[PDB]
């Protein structure tokens, strides 16, 4: 679904 | 009797928790102020509290041994479906049985049943949430057991969407063993009686809370005026 923010908090 | 690796894990989690959970709750002052004057008067402040919380749980999950080895998409599924649960779990550290509430260093940042009701929440949600907090508190878990329970909750294999369950479960198992071994070694009686059974159960209660409190979310976000008062992260993680 594309989670830019959640994805950025991980990386 | 706790291998060296199991002490490694325990230390990791305790430190990870420490770097993601501030007991002075200083940042709480950067949230949109609370209003108890007024339907949903507490939606902005809690929206922000939860959003902040979603972040700390994400930062906490990254420090879970073996969690990084997970695929990107899996890491998304686990945090997206555990966040609310872990928030509720980690929130037991500020929950007091005195007046049944979440105390955070001051009355202004002290949330009671009626403050949660001001965020658009009936008792059909609150009643169980409180039962939970009380039951979980009664356990008097050690910080070790506390941080392990959260980690184990995040790396659950049966979460819908998981693609590499086998790998996730392997991450969980390692964690469970560390908690079971720990409950045997560092937790004396009657402080470790079915301690592991009552805990796995608290995980089941959580799933029940999730289900219930997620439907309410769709009922609240379904109205653009209400959705309009949340944060981006909350909308991303909790769905949009
Ligand atoms: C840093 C900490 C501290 O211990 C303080 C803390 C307290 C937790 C609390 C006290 C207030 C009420 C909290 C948010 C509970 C929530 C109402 C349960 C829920 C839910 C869902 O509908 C999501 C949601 C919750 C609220 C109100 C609206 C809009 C958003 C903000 C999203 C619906 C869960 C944990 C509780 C959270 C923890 O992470």
């Amino acid at each position: 679904k594309n989670h830019p923010m959640l994805m950025n908090l991980l990386k | 009797k706790l291998s060296e690796e199991q002490q490694h894990i325990i230390a990791i989690l305790l430190d990870a928790h420490h770097k993601t959970y501030d007991p002075t709750y200083a940042d709480f002052r950067d949230f949109r102020p609370p209003v108890r004057m007024s339907p949903l008067s507490m939606l902005p402040h809690l929206a922000d509290l939860v959003s902040y919380s979603i972040q700390k749980v994400i930062g906490f999950a990254k420090m879970i041994p073996g969690f990084r080895d997970l695929t990107s998409d899996d890491q998304i599924v686990l945090l997206k479906s555990s966040a609310i649960e872990v928030i509720m779990l980690r929130s037991n550290q500020s929950f007091t049985m005195d007046d049944m509430s979440w105390d955070c260093g001051s009355q202004d940042y002290k949330y009671d049943v009626t403050d949660v009701s001001k965020a658009g929440h009936t008792l059909e949600l609150i009643e169980p949430l409180i039962k939970f907090q009380v039951g979980l508190k009664k356990l008097n878990l050690h910080e070790e057991e506390h941080v392990l329970l959260m980690a184990i909750c995040i790396v659950s294999p049966d979460r819908p969407g998981v693609q590499d369950a086998k790998l996730v479960e392997a991450i969980q198992d390692r964690l469970s063993n560390t908690l079971q071994t720990y409950i045997r070694c560092r937790h004396p009686p009657p402080g470790s009686h079915q301690l592991y059974a009552k805990m796995i159960q608290k995980l089941a209660d959580l799933r029940s809370l999730n289900e219930e409190h997620s439907k309410q979310y769709r009922s609240l976000s379904f109205q653009p005026e209400n959705s309009m008062k949340l944060t981006p992260l909350v909308l991303e993680v909790f769905g949009n």
